[PDB]
Protein backbone atom coordinates (compact mmCIF):
# COMPACT_ATOMS: atom_id res chain seq x y z
CA UNK A 1 0.00 0.00 0.00
CA UNK A 2 2.12 2.76 -1.46
CA UNK A 3 3.20 6.24 -0.41
CA UNK A 4 2.20 9.69 -1.70
CA UNK A 5 3.62 13.24 -1.92
CA UNK A 6 3.11 16.09 0.58
CA UNK A 7 4.92 19.04 2.22
CA UNK A 8 5.76 19.95 5.85
CA UNK A 9 6.17 23.77 5.99
CA UNK A 10 8.52 23.00 8.94
CA UNK A 11 5.65 23.42 11.43
CA UNK A 12 7.28 20.81 13.71
CA UNK A 13 9.22 23.48 15.59
CA UNK A 14 6.23 25.43 16.95
CA UNK A 15 9.02 27.93 17.59
CA UNK A 16 8.36 31.44 16.27
CA UNK A 17 10.74 33.79 14.38
CA UNK A 18 11.85 30.95 12.09
CA UNK A 19 10.19 29.15 9.13
CA UNK A 20 8.79 32.46 7.77
CA UNK A 21 8.08 31.24 4.22
CA UNK A 22 5.48 28.54 3.53
CA UNK A 23 4.52 25.69 1.18
CA UNK A 24 3.80 27.71 -1.97
CA UNK A 25 7.38 28.96 -2.61
CA UNK A 26 8.52 25.41 -3.46
CA UNK A 27 5.65 24.94 -5.95
CA UNK A 28 6.86 28.03 -7.84
CA UNK A 29 10.46 26.73 -7.85
CA UNK A 30 9.44 23.31 -9.21
CA UNK A 31 7.15 25.09 -11.70
CA UNK A 32 10.23 26.90 -13.02
CA UNK A 33 12.09 25.06 -15.78
CA UNK A 34 15.80 24.91 -14.90
CA UNK A 35 18.23 27.81 -14.56
CA UNK A 36 21.90 27.57 -15.54
CA UNK A 37 24.70 29.67 -13.98
CA UNK A 38 24.82 32.13 -16.90
CA UNK A 39 21.00 32.27 -17.06
CA UNK A 40 20.78 33.24 -13.37
CA UNK A 41 23.45 35.92 -13.91
CA UNK A 42 21.43 37.28 -16.85
CA UNK A 43 18.19 37.20 -14.82
CA UNK A 44 19.76 39.16 -11.93
CA UNK A 45 21.07 41.77 -14.40
CA UNK A 46 17.69 42.28 -16.16
CA UNK A 47 15.65 42.85 -12.97
CA UNK A 48 18.35 45.25 -11.74
CA UNK A 49 18.52 47.44 -14.87
CA UNK B 1 -32.12 65.33 45.70
CA UNK B 2 -31.84 61.61 46.33
CA UNK B 3 -30.95 62.60 49.85
CA UNK B 4 -28.00 60.39 50.54
CA UNK B 5 -27.74 56.62 50.82
CA UNK B 6 -26.05 55.45 54.01
CA UNK B 7 -23.00 53.42 52.99
CA UNK B 8 -22.13 55.66 50.05
CA UNK B 9 -23.49 57.38 46.96
CA UNK B 10 -21.53 54.70 45.09
CA UNK B 11 -23.73 51.89 46.46
CA UNK B 12 -26.67 53.29 44.44
CA UNK B 13 -25.87 51.45 41.19
CA UNK B 14 -27.52 53.91 38.75
CA UNK B 15 -24.04 55.14 37.91
CA UNK B 16 -21.17 52.67 38.30
CA UNK B 17 -17.88 51.96 36.50
CA UNK B 18 -16.98 49.31 33.93
CA UNK B 19 -13.75 49.20 31.94
CA UNK B 20 -14.46 47.95 28.42
CA UNK B 21 -12.30 44.83 28.08
CA UNK B 22 -12.65 44.91 24.27
CA UNK B 23 -15.98 43.53 23.01
CA UNK B 24 -17.08 42.73 26.57
CA UNK B 25 -17.21 45.05 29.58
CA UNK B 26 -16.00 43.98 33.04
CA UNK B 27 -15.31 45.16 36.60
CA UNK B 28 -12.13 46.99 37.78
CA UNK B 29 -11.36 44.08 40.15
CA UNK B 30 -11.42 41.67 37.20
CA UNK B 31 -9.02 43.74 35.06
CA UNK B 32 -6.14 44.25 37.51
CA UNK B 33 -4.87 40.67 37.34
CA UNK B 34 -4.05 40.46 33.60
CA UNK B 35 -0.95 42.37 34.76
CA UNK B 36 2.15 40.93 36.45
CA UNK B 37 4.99 42.67 38.28
CA UNK B 38 8.75 42.70 37.77
CA UNK B 39 10.91 43.80 40.71
CA UNK B 40 13.95 45.78 39.60
CA UNK B 41 16.89 46.92 41.72
CA UNK B 42 15.53 50.37 42.53
CA UNK B 43 13.98 51.60 45.75
CA UNK B 44 11.53 54.32 46.77
CA UNK B 45 10.79 55.58 50.29
CA UNK B 46 7.33 56.56 51.38
CA UNK B 47 7.67 60.29 51.92
CA UNK B 48 5.25 62.25 54.09
CA UNK B 49 2.95 64.86 52.55
CA UNK B 50 2.81 68.56 53.42
CA UNK B 51 -0.49 70.19 54.40
CA UNK B 52 -2.53 72.16 51.86
CA UNK B 53 -2.73 75.90 52.39
CA UNK B 54 -6.28 76.99 53.09
CA UNK B 55 -7.11 79.82 50.71
CA UNK B 56 -9.60 78.78 48.04
CA UNK B 57 -10.45 81.46 45.47
CA UNK B 58 -13.19 83.94 46.40
CA UNK B 59 -16.78 83.96 45.13
CA UNK B 60 -17.64 85.58 41.79
CA UNK B 61 -20.71 84.16 39.92
CA UNK B 62 -19.95 84.88 36.27
CA UNK B 63 -22.86 83.26 34.41
CA UNK B 64 -21.60 80.10 32.70
CA UNK B 65 -23.49 76.95 33.67
CA UNK B 66 -20.00 75.60 34.37
CA UNK B 67 -19.40 71.85 33.89
CA UNK B 68 -17.07 71.61 36.84
CA UNK B 69 -17.40 67.86 37.15
CA UNK B 70 -16.80 67.40 33.44
CA UNK B 71 -13.65 69.53 33.54
CA UNK B 72 -12.08 67.60 36.45
CA UNK B 73 -12.44 64.15 34.82
CA UNK B 74 -11.01 65.54 31.59
CA UNK B 75 -7.61 66.72 32.81
CA UNK B 76 -6.55 63.68 34.82
CA UNK B 77 -7.56 61.01 32.31
CA UNK B 78 -8.71 62.96 29.23
CA UNK B 79 -6.79 62.54 25.98
CA UNK B 80 -4.84 65.77 25.27
CA UNK B 81 -6.92 68.32 27.22
CA UNK B 82 -6.43 72.06 26.67
CA UNK B 83 -6.56 75.03 29.10
CA UNK B 84 -7.36 72.73 32.00
CA UNK B 85 -5.87 75.04 34.62
CA UNK B 86 -7.69 78.26 33.63
CA UNK B 87 -9.02 80.22 36.65
CA UNK B 88 -12.68 81.00 35.88
CA UNK B 89 -14.43 77.65 36.48
CA UNK B 90 -13.19 76.84 40.02
CA UNK B 91 -13.86 80.27 41.47
CA UNK B 92 -17.52 79.73 40.58
CA UNK B 93 -17.55 76.35 42.34
CA UNK B 94 -16.24 77.61 45.72
CA UNK B 95 -19.57 79.43 46.09
CA UNK B 96 -20.98 75.93 46.75
CA UNK B 97 -19.65 75.30 50.27
CA UNK B 98 -21.46 78.44 51.43
CA UNK B 99 -24.32 77.85 53.90
CA UNK B 100 -27.53 79.15 52.25
CA UNK B 101 -26.78 79.64 48.54
CA UNK B 102 -29.17 79.35 45.61
CA UNK B 103 -26.70 77.26 43.59
CA UNK B 104 -27.24 73.52 43.26
CA UNK B 105 -24.88 70.93 41.79
CA UNK B 106 -26.74 68.91 39.17
CA UNK B 107 -26.65 65.12 39.44
CA UNK B 108 -25.36 64.96 35.87
CA UNK B 109 -22.42 67.17 36.84
CA UNK B 110 -23.54 70.63 35.69
CA UNK B 111 -23.64 73.53 38.17
CA UNK B 112 -26.52 76.05 38.23
CA UNK B 113 -27.59 79.36 39.70
CA UNK B 114 -30.92 79.35 41.57
CA UNK B 115 -32.43 75.99 40.49
CA UNK B 116 -34.68 73.84 38.28
CA UNK B 117 -37.52 71.32 38.74
CA UNK B 118 -36.95 68.87 35.86
CA UNK B 119 -33.46 68.11 37.23
CA UNK B 120 -32.70 66.19 40.48
CA UNK B 121 -29.43 66.91 42.32
CA UNK B 122 -27.34 66.21 45.42
CA UNK B 123 -28.63 67.67 48.70
CA UNK B 124 -26.84 71.01 49.46
CA UNK B 125 -25.06 69.54 52.53
CA UNK B 126 -23.32 66.73 50.60
CA UNK B 127 -21.84 69.24 48.12
CA UNK B 128 -21.02 71.73 50.90
CA UNK B 129 -18.41 69.42 52.44
CA UNK B 130 -17.21 68.45 48.94
CA UNK B 131 -16.42 71.92 47.57
CA UNK B 132 -14.96 72.80 50.92
CA UNK B 133 -11.99 70.60 49.85
CA UNK B 134 -11.80 70.40 46.01
CA UNK B 135 -12.19 74.15 45.41
CA UNK B 136 -8.58 74.49 46.59
CA UNK B 137 -7.24 72.68 43.59
CA UNK B 138 -8.30 75.74 41.62
CA UNK B 139 -5.21 77.82 42.45
CA UNK B 140 -2.81 74.86 42.41
CA UNK B 141 -0.91 76.76 39.70
CA UNK B 142 0.13 79.88 41.71
CA UNK B 143 3.88 80.34 42.20
CA UNK B 144 3.48 80.52 45.99
CA UNK B 145 0.80 77.87 46.72
CA UNK B 146 1.88 75.34 44.07
CA UNK B 147 2.21 71.63 44.91
CA UNK B 148 5.05 69.11 44.49
CA UNK B 149 5.22 66.40 41.83
CA UNK B 150 8.53 64.53 41.79
CA UNK B 151 7.62 63.00 45.17
CA UNK B 152 3.87 62.28 45.52
CA UNK B 153 4.49 59.48 43.00
CA UNK B 154 6.11 57.39 45.75
CA UNK B 155 2.50 56.54 46.64
CA UNK B 156 1.01 55.86 43.20
CA UNK B 157 3.23 52.78 42.95
CA UNK B 158 2.45 51.09 46.23
CA UNK B 159 -1.23 51.14 45.30
CA UNK B 160 -0.87 49.92 41.70
CA UNK B 161 1.53 47.08 42.56
CA UNK B 162 1.84 47.59 46.31
CA UNK B 163 2.32 44.16 47.85
CA UNK B 164 0.51 43.85 51.18
CA UNK B 165 3.75 43.42 53.15
CA UNK B 166 4.95 46.52 51.27
CA UNK B 167 2.12 48.95 52.08
CA UNK B 168 2.42 47.46 55.57
CA UNK B 169 6.08 48.51 55.59
CA UNK B 170 7.43 51.80 54.19
CA UNK B 171 9.69 50.95 51.23
CA UNK B 172 8.86 49.19 47.95
CA UNK B 173 11.33 48.04 45.28
CA UNK B 174 10.86 49.74 41.90
CA UNK B 175 8.55 47.51 39.87
CA UNK B 176 7.91 47.05 36.14
CA UNK B 177 4.35 46.39 34.99
CA UNK B 178 3.47 44.06 32.11
CA UNK B 179 0.09 42.69 31.02
CA UNK B 180 -1.68 41.22 27.97
CA UNK B 181 -2.59 43.65 25.16
CA UNK B 182 -4.87 44.49 22.21
CA UNK B 183 -2.67 47.15 20.54
CA UNK B 184 -4.93 50.19 20.99
CA UNK B 185 -5.56 49.14 24.56
CA UNK B 186 -3.83 51.97 26.40
CA UNK B 187 -5.71 54.71 24.60
CA UNK B 188 -8.86 52.57 24.61
CA UNK B 189 -9.06 52.33 28.39
CA UNK B 190 -8.28 56.04 28.71
CA UNK B 191 -11.04 56.90 26.31
CA UNK B 192 -13.38 54.76 28.48
CA UNK B 193 -12.64 55.99 32.06
CA UNK B 194 -13.57 59.57 31.12
CA UNK B 195 -17.31 58.89 31.62
CA UNK B 196 -17.32 57.44 35.16
CA UNK B 197 -19.01 60.48 36.73
CA UNK B 198 -15.95 60.70 39.01
CA UNK B 199 -17.90 63.45 40.80
CA UNK B 200 -20.02 60.80 42.55
CA UNK B 201 -16.94 59.01 43.95
CA UNK B 202 -15.61 62.31 45.37
CA UNK B 203 -18.78 64.09 46.58
CA UNK B 204 -19.21 61.16 48.97
CA UNK B 205 -15.57 60.84 50.02
CA UNK B 206 -16.18 63.86 52.23
CA UNK B 207 -19.70 63.00 53.44
CA UNK B 208 -19.14 59.44 54.71
CA UNK B 209 -18.29 59.03 58.38
CA UNK B 210 -16.44 56.78 60.79
CA UNK B 211 -18.09 53.46 60.04
CA UNK B 212 -19.59 54.13 56.61
CA UNK B 213 -16.06 55.20 55.60
CA UNK B 214 -14.34 52.04 56.90
CA UNK B 215 -16.65 50.07 54.58
CA UNK B 216 -16.26 52.49 51.64
CA UNK B 217 -12.45 52.29 51.46
CA UNK B 218 -12.57 48.49 51.84
CA UNK B 219 -14.80 48.02 48.77
CA UNK B 220 -13.83 50.69 46.21
CA UNK B 221 -10.15 49.89 46.78
CA UNK B 222 -10.34 49.03 43.05
CA UNK B 223 -12.28 51.97 41.51
CA UNK B 224 -9.39 54.04 42.91
CA UNK B 225 -6.57 51.71 41.79
CA UNK B 226 -7.98 51.91 38.26
CA UNK B 227 -7.82 55.68 37.65
CA UNK B 228 -4.43 55.56 39.40
CA UNK B 229 -2.96 53.16 36.81
CA UNK B 230 -4.38 54.97 33.76
CA UNK B 231 -2.90 58.14 35.28
CA UNK B 232 0.48 56.51 36.08
CA UNK B 233 0.72 55.56 32.39
CA UNK B 234 1.29 59.07 31.00
CA UNK B 235 4.17 59.53 33.55
CA UNK B 236 6.48 56.43 33.16
CA UNK B 237 9.07 56.83 30.37
CA UNK B 238 9.45 53.84 28.00
CA UNK B 239 6.85 51.49 26.53
CA UNK B 240 8.34 48.25 25.19
CA UNK B 241 6.28 45.64 23.32
CA UNK B 242 7.11 41.94 23.64
CA UNK B 243 6.23 39.58 20.78
CA UNK B 244 5.92 36.09 22.28
CA UNK B 245 4.32 32.93 20.79
CA UNK B 246 1.19 34.32 19.09
CA UNK B 247 0.67 36.87 21.87
CA UNK B 248 1.57 40.57 22.09
CA UNK B 249 2.41 42.40 25.33
CA UNK B 250 2.73 45.95 26.66
CA UNK B 251 5.28 46.82 29.32
CA UNK B 252 4.90 50.01 31.34
CA UNK B 253 8.54 50.97 32.28
CA UNK B 254 8.50 52.19 35.89
CA UNK B 255 5.36 52.39 38.01
CA UNK B 256 6.84 54.63 40.72
CA UNK B 257 8.87 57.43 39.14
CA UNK B 258 8.07 60.69 37.33
CA UNK B 259 10.15 60.61 34.15
CA UNK B 260 8.80 64.15 33.68
CA UNK B 261 7.38 63.53 30.17
CA UNK B 262 6.34 61.53 27.10
CA UNK B 263 5.49 58.04 28.25
CA UNK B 264 4.85 57.04 24.67
CA UNK B 265 3.70 59.91 22.46
CA UNK B 266 1.86 57.36 20.30
CA UNK B 267 1.34 54.24 22.46
CA UNK B 268 -0.42 56.10 25.30
CA UNK B 269 -1.81 59.42 26.63
CA UNK B 270 0.58 62.33 27.28
CA UNK B 271 0.86 64.98 30.01
CA UNK B 272 1.59 68.64 29.23
CA UNK B 273 3.39 70.89 31.76
CA UNK B 274 0.04 72.38 32.86
CA UNK B 275 -0.91 68.80 33.75
CA UNK B 276 1.83 67.96 36.24
CA UNK B 277 0.80 71.23 37.89
CA UNK B 278 -2.75 69.86 38.10
CA UNK B 279 -2.70 66.08 38.59
CA UNK B 280 -0.14 66.69 41.34
CA UNK B 281 -2.24 69.11 43.43
CA UNK B 282 -5.13 66.69 42.83
CA UNK B 283 -3.37 63.66 44.37
CA UNK B 284 -2.17 65.89 47.23
CA UNK B 285 -5.84 66.19 48.27
CA UNK B 286 -7.36 62.77 47.54
CA UNK B 287 -4.41 60.97 49.10
CA UNK B 288 -4.33 63.05 52.27
CA UNK B 289 -8.10 62.84 52.65
CA UNK B 290 -7.97 59.20 51.58
CA UNK B 291 -5.54 58.27 54.34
Amino acid sequence: RYHESVLEIADIFDQADFIQTSDAVRQLRALMPTLSTSQIRHAIERIAQ
Amino acid sequence: MLQQPTGGYTTLEQFAFTIRNDGTNATPTQFLQLLSYEATENELVKKTIPTPETHLPSARNVPGNVYIEDAITQALFGISAQNVNAHGYFSRLSALALPNTSARLGLDGVIYNSETINIPFYDPAAVANFAATYAKLGNASTPRYRADMIDIYAHVGLELAGTDAERAAGVMPVKRAKFDSWEGSLISLSRDVVNWKILAFLIDLCSLEGEALRAFKTRNRDVFRMMLFIMSTAVAANVVNRKVTKRVDRVLEYIGVNSMRTAGRTATITYDLSRHEFAAKFLQLTFTRWN
